[PDB]
């Protein structure tokens, strides 16, 4: 009998402007309050390869593990995936800039619980 | 005493009749509703219905 209102739980993004040739987003799940992200968007001004890392250490990126997910090519809206990544399992998500030039990158998505 | 008995059920009667007439009434004639929509039923419909 008892009704409740939902609300969608905490907004993440990670963003960069003018990221250049061969430099890269990183997104680290050590920015969120409950500790893990999904990212359902990357929307991206020019074409870059997304790839996927396990940490050796709990806080900083130093690769155990490291897998290329997918290149996007041209400028657009890759959106509705669940890319997913916490700071307890020492996962990050890279987004590499492959572009003859600087672009802007902006991911969205939502935070989990660790 | 069967005549006793049967004076109680010709009162007891007369009064489920009265109460039939009354609720019939209440129940058909009343201005106002309420539509709970299978929802929100208890003290929620009765405040509203207030
Ligand atoms: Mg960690
Ligand atoms: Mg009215």
């Amino acid at each position: 009998t008892d009704t409740i209102v939902n609300v969608q739980g905490s907004f993440f993004s990670a963003s960069a402007s003018g990221v250049a040739d061969t430099e890269s987003l990183l997104i680290d799940p050590q920015d969120a309050k409950f500790g893990a992200i999904e990212i359902h968007n990357i929307a991206h001004g020019g074409s870059v390869d997304v790839e996927l890392l396990t940490s050796s250490d709990d806080t900083e990126l130093v690769e155990d593990a490291a897998v290329t997910l997918d290149s996007f090519t041209g400028e657009g809206i890759s959106q509705g995936n669940q890319i997913e990544a916490s700071d307890n399992t020492n996962t990050y998500i890279r987004i590499t800039n492959t572009s003859g030039g600087a672009i802007d990158i902006i991911a969205t998505g939502r935070e989990v619980s660790q | 005493d069967l005549i006793e008995r049967n004076i109680q059920r010709v009162g007891a009667s007369l009064e489920n009749g009265i109460n039939r007439v009354f609720l019939t009434e209440l129940v058909d004639n009343a201005q106002n509703n309420h539509d709970t929509a299978g929802s929100n039923q208890g003290y929620q419909a009765l405040n509203s219905a207030v």
